[PDB]
């Protein structure tokens, strides 16, 4: 039906990384019923700015995918953390204490019996990197505001069905006992 | 909130500060045409 | 079938319980009713 | 008053590789509260049912369930500024030491969400909007036990528990029985008294008045042997060839315990978090939820308690060798 | 008191058919 | 379907486990949800 | 969806025969140490082998078929599979045992239609569009015909794109997707307000700027010239993809490096 | 965080084998024996929400009343019509 | 219900005829702790009601639907055994014997 | 006690902050239209005279993003899932000038 | 058999270290102690115990 | 890196023990 429509922002949710729901925009909008056809013709245009300005910062921000709002983020799109290679200065030199304890009498209340350290430098990353969930500085970097340039228009089937918060992109179905 | 209790019945009163602003053109000499917003909350309406 | 079950009651679960409804409640002698051990009426006094 | 603590000799060059490790922020800590609990306490009328209670909308993005009981207010603190002088009682405070001997009061609890859908509702139970508990008198044929539960109550409660239930009713195997759970206390009970209206003389004779044990005992008082000796008046004799009719009765005392009403979508329990808990329209929008109890009247004005379990992990990170950050999480109930 | 003890690199009971003291039956 | 099978193996008396004797699936519906609704107890194997 | 079938029932005779008589290779010593009892219940079976009913089998390669196609919804069968064994457990006969047989040796077999359904999209992306370009005007429109090449670009992307660029008929004008999600959803009977600038050297409202940006990157020196408007604005628009692209690798390489900041000064 | 707040705080994140360090599950492993560390980290057990259970409508407990009995003066025998729902599977031993 | 072929079966979706017989015989059902004959005297028992409850599990339908067509077949299916089976029979002993 | 807020979920896209006082109803007309006849109280109205004269009773305010996240959360607080205003049933410190 | 070495302190460490308050404050019914509890570099602590 | 630290302390069978 229209065409300049006004974007359909994504909402979030702290919890299981992936989005939830999505709605025009509630709130931010001009109320232009006061005007006439002098700036209800750069509203409209304002509008259509917006509307370029967030398909040119999704497709240069986010990372095509197949479906708006994936139920579980492959574990190679989603920010991972990669720390530095821990490096533990192993403050001591096993072989000289355990000799000198079992010889003379030293029970020892760098170091002076032997000139010897070394360290261990260890990993620090993970063992299996991430997989389900983004951040939230990832959520403002993958779902852009949606902006829908025709409204559901086509057969249950073709319509952004990852708007509707209660949808299961696992089944395919809206959840329930509500 | 969580606020002491008062003999009679209360109201909160919350200010959701917000940014209402308004433009104002008169092109035609004797038009009085304006165009309002309210960033946060607002009541604004859909494209025609 | 009636014994199985007061063996499958056993085996696969415990006995000494009791479990009302399905009316469970083994039937048992008091191990000091059938083999009296009579030791004595402790008393000096 | 001292600490004291144990540390370990560990060598140390196998300190500093486990103390440089555990400060990294991949490797971090994590302690979750064993009960993980939302309790509330919801004040009950000297004599009065029906405690009804209300949430405004919220999430439940990892909601667990329910656990509620009942308590006297005698013995429960205000929880806060330390003395209470309305805290007079000091005997075994179920709030606090885990012991529960209310659960045979409650007679059915409801619950709505947003005002209109009933919960464990969609028809999953019997009666459907009212997990109903005991269920007096009123027996078309529910009552499951030789006892007074509800038959569709005994099977959310075992079934919660220890996930028995839907195939096969079996004896709590026992590492699932330990003492602060169910079937080690439904202790079913029943009795029979001199059913008024049918013995024709029923006639009630009150405490002060039987004449038993003539004297050989005391009289009203545990006093001395005043006696004369005739036969009675003691109770209805109904165990033998006259014996008066009847009218039975059934109780069920389950204390050292509490009622739990699992968030899972069948009540029985895969992991700890329901299989419903995440469900996207419990959490990707708000509700409210109104809930209402019903416990029989008792006298002395008593109190209600109610656990909206969820999760209450917290992480400790500590990266600067003498600081620790922790952070805390409810996800139901964060604040 | 010490008990180390040996016999362990896990159990036969071999397939193609199944295990020993029946499962359930007397 | 009067079968035939050597009766001692289609009465499994002595045949092969319940993991042999059961189709792929129903054996994968049956290992992968056992702590609800378990089967183990309905077929039998034969020891 | 046979061998699903296969993998869902039927738990063979030469693998009997294979081990019994110890013609394996990796443990031929495997047969002879069971109990005697079951080497006398395998060796009675490859010397004179027990008959089947297959019927079950085969049915249960039919339903796994449709729900996979798309009839008998997945939760239902278990009413469609015993109404179609009932039925085939009425009038069976060699007659319908076989002509089960053919149906699901065939089915599985017979599927590269399918296939080719979902690899042109011959399905609603062509039949559709060569049913909407025949709703066009006539192909003679007055200003130019840079019109045929732009509407061939338009059947070249319907048919190099088989992502799902579905088109409906949503009533009385049909629409172009770009993709299942459906967040380019340009109307394509608004584009006869394009049998205007078909040759020229604002009016465009951005439904056509849809259309023109989803395919321009399909056109190189087709709709070509200055033919106005139309011709630049297409190589416009490829100039931006270009540019769209070379900003997406900087503001990655950005944000690896490493709040708006590139998105200011990248776009 | 960066990090979703579940996959965080370990409510439905990976288990403690897998998102630890090498060195520190190698150490645990370890160090198992006599200084343990298992109660430290949490294993997030999630319950499958899918394919286990149905929005549909579905009874738990079912009155079947006698469709026809006989009273005789030493047994009472009673006939039922055992109706089991479409896609529901009942276990006799319930 | 304690019938091996029964105690456990998991019965498919349909209709199926569940009938059983009750005992009324005092001395069958009743107990003692004295060995008296409660039939000789009174004692007796009636019943008012007979019912019959199940669970049914609410497993998904995506899933009962499968298990059920893929029970049906001839190698997947129940097959059941009780604790203790045997052929009890009673051999008479004559006093003193 | 403790009265509970929350907006579904909106886009603050120029927020620039909070601001709350508290009322007694008796003293606030209806508003909407004149004369609403439940409001019978003639003296200074709060409401729309800037006469605030409850942000005492003020105890504990908790600002919660998505119902699981609190705004200052990090740290930026004594404690940090709530503000405090009034702490005086106990203390351990956390008070200012008497 | 044990490990034969890296799992011991050779020097003196402390099993079972003591704190004692370095504050103190008594109210008319609570008690307030707080300790300087300081695990040592080279050293790893379990507040289990 | 003229080395690896591994990490076998932990009692000991045989050239074995962890898990």
């Amino acid at each position: 039906s229209k065409e300049i429509p006004t974007p359909y922002m994504w909402s979030y949710q702290p919890q299981m990384g992936l989005a939830a729901g999505a709605s025009q925009d509630y709130s931010s909008r001009m109320n232009w019923l006061s005007a006439g056809p002098h700036m209800i013709g750069r509203v409209n245009g304002i509008r259509a700015t917006r509307n370029q300005i967030l398909l040119e910062q999704a497709a240069l921000t986010s990372t095509p995918r197949s479906q708006l709002n994936p139920p579980n983020w492959p574990a190679a799109q989603v920010y991972q953390e990669n720390p530095a290679p821990t490096t533990v200065l192993l403050p001591r030199d096993a072989e000289a204490e355990v000799q000198m304890t079992n010889s003379g009498a030293q029970l020892a209340g760098r170091s002076s019996f032997t000139p010897r350290q070394a360290y261990l430098t260890l990993q620090s990353s993970s063992s299996q990197p991430r997989s389900g969930g983004i951040g939230t500085l990832q959520f403002v970097e993958e779902f852009v505001p949606s902006v829908y340039f025709n409204p559901f228009s086509g057969a249950p089937g073709l319509y952004p069905d990852d708007f509707i918060p209660n949808y299961d992109a696992v089944s395919e179905s809206v959840d329930g006992y509500d | 909130f969580e606020v002491d209790p008062m003999d009679e019945p209360t109201l909160l009163y919350v200010l959701f500060e917000v940014f209402d602003v308004v433009r104002i053109h008169q092109p035609h000499r004797g038009v009085i045409e304006a165009v309002y917003l309210r960033t946060p909350f607002s009541a604004g309406n859909a494209t025609t | 079938t009636e014994l199985s079950y007061q063996l499958m009651l056993d085996a696969l679960g415990d006995r000494s319980r009791y479990f009302s409804m399905w009316n469970q409640a083994v039937d048992s002698y008091d191990p000091d009713v059938r083999i009296i051990e009579n030791h004595g009426v402790e008393d000096e006094l | 008053i001292n600490l004291y603590a144990n540390f370990f000799p560990m060598a140390h060059n196998t300190a500093s590789t486990l103390e440089a490790m555990l400060r990294n922020d991949t490797n971090d800590q994590s302690f979750n509260d064993y009960l993980c609990a939302a309790n509330m306490l919801y004040p009950i009328p000297s004599n009065a049912t029906s405690v009804p209670i209300s949430i405004p909308s919220r999430n439940w993005a990892a909601f667990r369930g329910w656990s509620f009981t009942r308590l006297k207010t005698k013995e429960t603190p205000s929880l806060g500024s330390g003395f209470d002088p309305y805290f007079t009682y000091s005997g075994s405070v179920p709030y606090l030491d885990g012991t529960f001997y209310l659960n045979h009061t409650f007679k059915k609890v409801s619950i709505m969400f947003d005002s209109s859908v009933s919960w464990p509702g969609n028809d999953r139970l019997l009666t459907p909007n009212e997990f109903e508990i005991k269920r007096t008198v009123d027996g078309e044929g529910y009552n499951v036990a030789q006892c007074n539960m509800t038959k569709d109550w005994f099977l959310i409660q075992m079934l919660s528990h220890y996930n028995i239930g839907y195939q096969g009713f079996y004896v709590p195997e026992s590492y699932k029985d330990r003492m602060y759970s169910f079937f080690r206390n439904f202790q079913p009970m029943s009795r029979q008294v001199v059913n008024t209206t049918t013995y024709k003389e029923y006639q009630n004779v009150t405490l002060p008045f039987q004449h038993n044990n003539s004297g050989f005992v005391g009289y009203m008082g545990p006093t001395m042997r005043e006696g004369q000796a005739y036969p009675a008046n003691y109770p209805y004799p109904l165990i033998g060839q006259t014996a008066v009719p009847s009218l039975t009765q059934k109780k069920f005392l389950c204390d050292r315990t509490m009622w739990r009403i699992p968030f899972s979508s069948n009540f029985m329990s895969m992991g700890a978090l329901t299989d419903l808990g995440q469900n996207m329209l419990y959490a990707n929008s708000a509700h409210a939820l109104d809930m209402t109890f019903e416990v029989d009247p008792m006298d002395e004005p008593t109190l209600l308690y109610v656990l909206f379990e969820v999760f209450d992990v917290v992480r400790i990170h500590q990266p600067h060798r003498g600081v620790i950050e922790a952070v805390y999480l409810r996800t139901p109930f964060s604040a | 008191p010490r008990h180390g003890s040996r016999p362990f690199m896990g159990t036969w009971n071999e397939i193609g058919t199944s295990q020993l003291n029946g499962g359930a039956f007397s | 379907t009067p079968s035939m099978m050597p009766q001692w193996s289609y009465m499994h008396i002595a045949g092969q486990d319940a993991s042999e004797y059961l189709s792929p699936g129903l054996v994968q519906f049956a290992r992968a949800t056992d702590t609800y609704f378990s089967l183990g107890n309905k077929f039998r194997n034969p020891t | 969806p046979a061998m699903l079938a296969a993998l869902q029932s039927q738990p063979d005779w030469a693998a009997a025969m294979d081990r019994i008589l110890a013609l394996t290779t990796r443990n031929p010593e495997a047969f002879r140490q069971q109990p005697q009892a079951n080497r006398f219940s395998a060796i009675l079976e490859a010397v004179v082998p027990s008959r089947t009913n297959p019927t079950h089998e085969k049915v249960l390669a039919i339903v796994n078929a449709l729900t996979e196609s798309k009839a008998i919804r997945k939760d239902e069968a278990g009413l469609i599979y015993n109404a179609l064994l009932e039925r085939v457990a009425r009038y069976n006969s060699t007659n319908v045992q076989a002509n089960l047989d053919r149906l699901t040796t065939d089915v599985r077999e017979a599927v590269a239609q399918r296939e080719r359904f979902m690899h042109d999209t011959n399905l609603g992306s062509q039949v559709a569009l060569n049913a909407f370009l025949s709703t066009l005007p006539a192909n003679v429109p007055r200003g130019q015909e840079d019109y045929v090449s732009f509407i061939s670009a338009l059947r070249l992307l319907v048919a190099e794109v088989p992502q799902s660029e579905v088109y409906q008929s949503g009533p009385d004008y049909f629409f172009q997707t770009s993709r299942q999600g459906l967040q380019t959803v340009n109307l394509t009977q608004a584009f006869k307000n394009l049998q205007g600038m078909w040759g020229v050297r604002s009016l465009l409202t951005p439904n056509t700027r849809l259309l023109l940006l989803l395919i321009a990157p399909f056109t190189n020196s087709s709709t070509i010239s200055r033919d106005s408007y139309l011709g630049h604005l297409i190589t416009l628009y490829r100039e931006a993809i270009g540019q769209t692209q070379v900003d997406e690798q900087t503001f990655q390489e950005i944000t690896s490096v490493s709040d708006t900041g590139s998105l200011e000064a990248t776009l | 965080s960066m990090m979703p707040q579940w996959s965080y705080m370990h409510i439905a994140g990976q288990d403690a084998s897998e998102y630890l360090s090498p060195g520190l599950v190698q150490f645990a492993r370890a160090t198992d024996t006599y200084f343990s560390l298992g109660n430290k980290f949490r294993n997030p057990t999630v319950a499958p929400t899918h394919d286990v259970t149905t929005d549909r409508s579905q009874r738990l407990t079912l009155r079947f009343v006698p469709v026809d009995r006989e009273d005789t003066a030493y047994s009472y025998k009673v006939r039922f019509t055992l109706a089991v729902g479409d896609n529901r599977v009942l276990d006799m031993a319930s | 219900q304690k019938f091996f072929a029964i105690k456990n079966l998991l019965l498919l979706p349909g209709s199926y005829t569940y009938e059983w017989n009750f005992r009324k015989d005092v001395n069958m059902i009743l107990q003692s702790s004295l060995g008296n004959d409660l039939r000789v005297d009174g004692a007796s028992v009636r019943f008012d009601s007979i019912n019959l409850y199940a669970n049914f599990f609410p497993m998904a339908h995506n899933t009962a639907s499968t298990l059920e067509a893929m029970l049906r077949n001839d190698t997947n299916d129940q097959s059941f055994n009780d604790y203790l089976c045997a052929a009890n029979m009673l051999y008479p002993i004559p006093s003193n014997a």
